[PDB]
C-alpha cells in the first residue's frame, strides 16, 4: 500500500514533466509571435508522447573515448535524485515526514550536481569538460547564499520540518515578512536548477550542448526528464516556502489545487523568464552571487535571528 | 491617345513616417517603493508575532496536557 502511493506519486511527476515540455514550448511560441505545437495531437497534446516515443527507439551512442560505466551511472543518478526529492513535500501530507526535510532536500541538491559533474567527465569531450567546470563553479557561486537564504526564513518556522510551514503560514504569506530573501530565493533557484539567465552547464549558443554533447536517446531524455521535474520540484518547494496555503484537515484537496495552482504560477514563472533576458557570464553569475547576494544574506541572516527575540516571536518548537 | 500610368507618390506626399526613439518613463519613484517595501515588511513582522504568541501558548498547554498525563 505504500508502493502504491510510491507510484501514484512517480507516475504523475513524470507526466507533468513531459507535459511541461509542451506547455514550455507554447508559451516560448506565443511570447515570440508564433504558435508553438499544435499538429501533433489536438493542440500538440500528442507532441510529448511522440518526443518520449522517438527518444527511446533512437540508437543511443557510446563515445569510443568515454569512461563507460560513469556515462551510463550519471543519468540514472540524476533521474533517480529527481524522483527522489518529491517525497517529504507536504501536499498537505508528505509521502515520507521527516523532522529535518529541508536538510534533506539540501543535501540531495547538492548531491545531484555530480550527474552534471560525472557525465561531462566521462564524456571525455572538451565541451562536455567545459560544461562540468561550468557547474563545479555554478555550486561554488550560489550554495553557501541559498543555505543561508534557507536558514534565514526557516528562522520563523522554529524546525525544519515542512508540513510546519503550513501551520506558520496560516494567515499570512511568509513573502510578506522576507520578500527581500524571497527574491534572491528565487535568483538562487533559478541559478541551482541550470535555468535561463543561468543555463552555463549546456550553453546551447556557447557550448553546443555542454555537459550532455555526447548523449544521445534515452540517457539524453533522462537528463532532459530530471531538470525538467527538477524546475517543478524546486517551484513546489518555493511556494510551500513562501505562500502557504490554508489548510483544511477534512478537505485536503482544496490545498492540494490551492499548490498545485501556486507551483504552476512560479513554473510558467520560470519560462516567461527565459523568453525574456540574455545569458549570464558564470564569472559574472559567482561574482552576482558573492558580492551583492552574500553581504545582503549575511545582514538579513543577522536580523532575522534578531528580531524574533527583539518582539518576543520565537516560534513554538524545541 | 493614353496619357502615363506609373507607380507614384500621391499628390501633396505621404504622411509623416517616425524614427526617434520611444522609451517612456513609466514608473513610480524609489521612496514609494521603498515606503511600500517597509510598510509590507512591518506588517508581515506584526501579524507573525501575534501568530507565533498564540503559538507559544499552545505549545505551553500542550506541553501541560503531557505533564498530566505522565504518572
Ligand atoms: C566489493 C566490490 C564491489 C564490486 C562492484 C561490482 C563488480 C565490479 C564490476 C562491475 C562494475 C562496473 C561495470 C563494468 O566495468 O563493465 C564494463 C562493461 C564493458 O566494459 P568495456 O567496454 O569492455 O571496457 C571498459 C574499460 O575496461 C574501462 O571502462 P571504465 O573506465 O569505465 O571502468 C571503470 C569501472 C570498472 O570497474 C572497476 O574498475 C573495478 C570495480 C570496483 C568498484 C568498487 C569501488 C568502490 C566505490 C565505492 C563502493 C560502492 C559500493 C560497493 C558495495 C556494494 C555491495 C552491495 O569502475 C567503476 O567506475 C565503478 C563505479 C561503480 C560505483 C557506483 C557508485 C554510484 C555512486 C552514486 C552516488 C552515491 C550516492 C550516495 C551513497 O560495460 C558495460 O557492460 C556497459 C555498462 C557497464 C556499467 C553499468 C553501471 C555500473 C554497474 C553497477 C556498479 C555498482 C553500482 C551499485
Ligand atoms: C530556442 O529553441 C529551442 C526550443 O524552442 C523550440 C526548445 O524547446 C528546446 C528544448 C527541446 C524541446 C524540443 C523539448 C523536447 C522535449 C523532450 C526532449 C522529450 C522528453 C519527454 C519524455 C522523455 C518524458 C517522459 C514521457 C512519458 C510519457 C512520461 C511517462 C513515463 C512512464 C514511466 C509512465 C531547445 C533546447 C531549444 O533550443
Ligand atoms: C532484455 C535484455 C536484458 C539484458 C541485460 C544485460 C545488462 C547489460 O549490462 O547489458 C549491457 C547493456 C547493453 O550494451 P550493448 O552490448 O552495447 O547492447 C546490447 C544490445 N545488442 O548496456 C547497458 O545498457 C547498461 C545498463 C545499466 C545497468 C543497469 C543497472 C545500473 C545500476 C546503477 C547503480 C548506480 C545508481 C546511482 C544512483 C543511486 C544514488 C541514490
Ligand atoms: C544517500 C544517503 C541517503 C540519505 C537518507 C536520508 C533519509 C532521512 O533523512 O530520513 C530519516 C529517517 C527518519 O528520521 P527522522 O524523521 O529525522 O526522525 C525519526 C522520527 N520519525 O530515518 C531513517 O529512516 C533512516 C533509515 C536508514 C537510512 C538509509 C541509508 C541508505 C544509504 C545508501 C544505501 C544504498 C546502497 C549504498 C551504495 C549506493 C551507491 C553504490
Ligand atoms: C526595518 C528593517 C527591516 C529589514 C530591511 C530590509 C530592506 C531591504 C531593502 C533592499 C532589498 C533588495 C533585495 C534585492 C537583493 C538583490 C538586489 C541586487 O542588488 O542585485 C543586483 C542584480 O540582481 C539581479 O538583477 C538579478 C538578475 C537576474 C534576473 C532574473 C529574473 C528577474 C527576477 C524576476 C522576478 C523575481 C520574483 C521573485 C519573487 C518570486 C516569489 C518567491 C545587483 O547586480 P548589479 O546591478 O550588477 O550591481 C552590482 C554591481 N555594481
Amino acid at each position: 500500500m505504500f508502493m502504491i502511493n510510491i507510484l501514484s506519486l512517480i507516475i504523475p511527476i513524470l507526466l507533468a514533466v513531459a507535459f511541461l515540455t509542451l506547455v514550455e514550448r507554447k508559451v516560448l511560441g506565443y511570447m515570440q509571435l508564433r504558435k508553438g505545437p499544435n499538429v501533433v495531437g489536438p493542440y500538440g497534446l500528442l507532441q510529448p508522447i511522440a518526443d518520449a516515443l522517438k527518444l527511446f527507439t533512437k540508437e543511443p551512442l557510446r563515445p569510443a573515448t568515454s569512461s563507460i560505466s560513469m556515462f551510463i551511472i550519471a543519468p540514472i543518478l540524476a533521474l533517480s535524485l529527481a524522483l527522489t526529492m518529491w517525497v517529504p513535500l507536504p501536499m498537505p501530507y508528505p509521502l515520507i515526514n521527516m523532522n529535518l526535510g529541508v536538510l534533506f532536500m539540501l543535501a540531495m541538491s547538492s548531491l545531484a550536481v555530480y550527474s552534471i559533474l560525472w557525465s561531462g567527465w566521462a564524456s571525455n569531450s572538451k565541451y562536455a569538460l567545459i560544461g562540468a567546470l561550468r557547474a563545479v563553479a555554478q555550486t561554488i557561486s550560489y550554495e553557501v547564499t541559498l543555505a543561508i537564504i534557507l536558514l534565514s526564513v526557516l528562522l520563523m518556522n522554529g524546525s525544519y520540518t515542512l508540513s510546519t510551514l503550513i501551520t506558520t503560514q496560516e494567515h499570512i504569506w511568509m513573502i510578506f515578512t522576507s520578500w527581500p530573501l524571497a527574491m534572491m530565493w528565487f535568483i538562487s533557484t533559478l541559478a541551482e536548477t541550470n535555468r535561463a539567465p543561468f543555463d552555463l552547464t549546456e550553453g546551447e549558443s556557447e557550448l553546443v550542448s555542454g555537459f550532455n554533447v555526447e548523449y544521445a536517446a534515452g540517457p539524453f531524455a533522462m537528463f532532459f526528464m530530471a531538470e525538467y521535474a527538477n524546475i517543478i520540484m524546486m517551484n513546489a518547494f518555493t511556494a510551500i516556502l513562501f505562500l502557504g496555503a490554508s489548510h483544511d484537515p477534512h478537505t485536503p484537496e482544496l490545498y492540494t489545487i490551492n499548490f498545485v495552482l501556486k507551483t504552476l504560477a512560479l513554473t510558467i514563472t520560470f519560462l516567461w523568464i527565459r523568453a525574456s533576458y540574455p545569458r549570464f557570464r558564470y564569472d559574472q553569475l559567482m561574482h552576482l552571487l558573492w558580492k551583492s547576494f552574500l553581504p545582503l544574506t549575511l545582514a538579513l541572516c543577522m536580523w532575522h535571528i534578531s528580531l524574533p527575540i527583539m518582539t518576543a516571536s520565537i516560534p513554538p518548537q524545541s | 491617345a493614353s496619357k502615363v500610368k506609373q507607380d507614384m507618390p500621391p499628390p501633396g506626399g505621404y504622411g509623416p513616417i517616425d524614427y526617434k526613439r520611444n522609451l517612456p518613463r513609466r514608473g513610480l519613484s524609489g521612496y514609494s517603493m521603498f515606503a511600500v517595501g517597509i510598510g509590507t515588511l512591518l506588517f508581515g513582522y506584526w501579524s507573525m508575532m501575534k501568530w507565533n504568541r498564540e503559538r507559544r501558548r499552545l505549545q505551553i498547554e500542550d506541553f501541560e496536557a503531557r505533564i498530566a498525563l505522565m504518572p
